[PDB]
């Protein structure tokens, strides 16, 4: 019933959207990385496997999982 | 890699028809008998090929229950296409189709209203009971500006993939799609 | 009063968190770009000014602004 | 560039004391007389220097109103430090400090409880009226495990920057901080 309801929701949307876009920008840059702006293959992949790895960690303590 | 763009679909229709179920079926290939009234408005995103183009569809699910149709906060502005969904076994949900399509135009207010992509899904055809006839619904869709109509079954996934394919092509054939990240 | 309240909220948090992390990963990669993995300066900046620019666009139509 | 890490601060205290106001003051250097009951639990992030280390503080604001203290969904687990905040002019808010600090430990349950960073902020000192004495509050903080105490004024920003500085240093001097993105 919470009158401020149109708040958390409206933000939930905004953030969901951002999270989609940032996801783009990344894979974008991540690609623009191995462009002629060249640099190792399989590694740039591990970098991912590195971040996504670290991500879990930090995010976890952020939300108290 | 390849060029990318995004479409925004607004699925509308009375509470019950199967909007949430149709969306989940398409996006996650999942279904559930366990209902769960959708409040406010939320969305998902799915990427599929559309003729050498890589389109990401932003699918918005809305609330059919009037006492939850809160926001309506012009999250319609984007909408490159609008999906009018109803419960084939529930005649009223078909009766009020004009309510929604109209309501959409008034809110969204897209340039060239007489050509804006609309897809009508007649859901739940997997039930013996059936009060609305395909021909009837058909006669109606054409009667508008010859918009496509699909009898669907969010439950047994009938024409779900197929519905959204057309949903993807008509919105796209309208040039309104937004580019993505391609320097 | 909405009983599902502990839902939108709990997600609002999760997404807010993601948006923070993705922001990291970007500036990370964005830096890892001009590392010895070298590539023009002022430009990599315009790339930003490019995305952030495109971002506004897409995001806008996403939320119907 | 330089190494980075993150801290998680949980600000607690009875509804009214100034938690939301203290946080905004620190993070955006802004204040507002217009109250606005905080429901559930939300957070912000700010980055500042802490001895050649670049720390990003994740500051959680919570609900002081029992009929909104919903979740509590162990979003406490991270917490490298907990800020116990009360209304200096409102004695009860000081009385119930044990309620909160205890409650915290029980939830968070951090290794080495007898050393977990705690910062006590005596807010609103910018009001003539005043029912709790600095010495009293002081006598209490020390009495715990000699935790720092700061008389603050979210309104005229007294010790706000200063409070969070110590909040940053004690949480950090506890080795619990999480690294960031530095390959
Ligand atoms: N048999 C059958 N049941 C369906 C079908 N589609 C949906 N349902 C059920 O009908 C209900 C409709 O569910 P939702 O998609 O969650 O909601 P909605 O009513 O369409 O929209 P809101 O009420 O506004 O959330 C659910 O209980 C589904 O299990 C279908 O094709 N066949
Ligand atoms: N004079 C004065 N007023 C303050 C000060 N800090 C906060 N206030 C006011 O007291 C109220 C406390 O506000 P918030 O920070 O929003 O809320 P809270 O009560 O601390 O926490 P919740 O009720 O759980 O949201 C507000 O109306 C503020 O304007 C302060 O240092 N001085
Ligand atoms: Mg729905
Ligand atoms: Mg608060």
């Amino acid at each position: 019933s919470r009158e401020e309801f149109e708040q958390i929701l409206q933000e939930r949307n905004e953030l969901k959207a951002k999270v989609f876009l940032l996801k783009e920008e990344l894979a974008y840059f991540q690609r623009e990385l191995l462009t002629d702006h060249r640099v190792p293959s399989l590694l740039l992949e591990a970098m991912k496997v590195a971040v996504r790895k670290q991500r879990k960690k930090i995010k976890a303590k952020m939300l108290g999982t | 890699s390849r060029k990318k763009v995004l479409l925004k679909v607004i699925i509308l229709g009375d509470s019950g028809v199967g909007k949430t179920s149709l969306m989940n079926q398409y996006v996650n290939k999942k279904f559930s008998n366990q209902y769960k009234a959708t409040i406010g408005a939320d969305f998902l995103t799915k990427e599929v090929m559309v003729d050498d183009r890589l389109v990401t569809m932003q699918i918005w699910d809305t609330a059919g229950l009037e006492r939850f149709q809160s926001l309506g906060v012009a999250f319609y502005r984007g909408a490159d296409c609008c999906v009018l969904v109803f419960d084939v076994t529930a005649p009223n949900t078909f009766k009020t189709l004009d309510s929604w399509r109209d309501e959409f135009l008034i809110q969204a207010s897209p340039r060239d209203p007489e050509n804006f992509p609309f897809v009508v899904l007649g859901n739940k055809i997997d039930l013996e009971n059936r009060q609305v006839a395909t021909k009837r619904a058909q006669a109606w869709c054409y009667s508008k500006n010859n918009i496509p109509y699909f009898e669907t079954s969010a439950k047994e996934a009938i024409n779900v993939e197929q519905a959204f394919q057309t949903i993807a092509r008509n919105a796209l054939k309208q040039e309104t799609e937004v580019e993505l990240y391609n320097e």
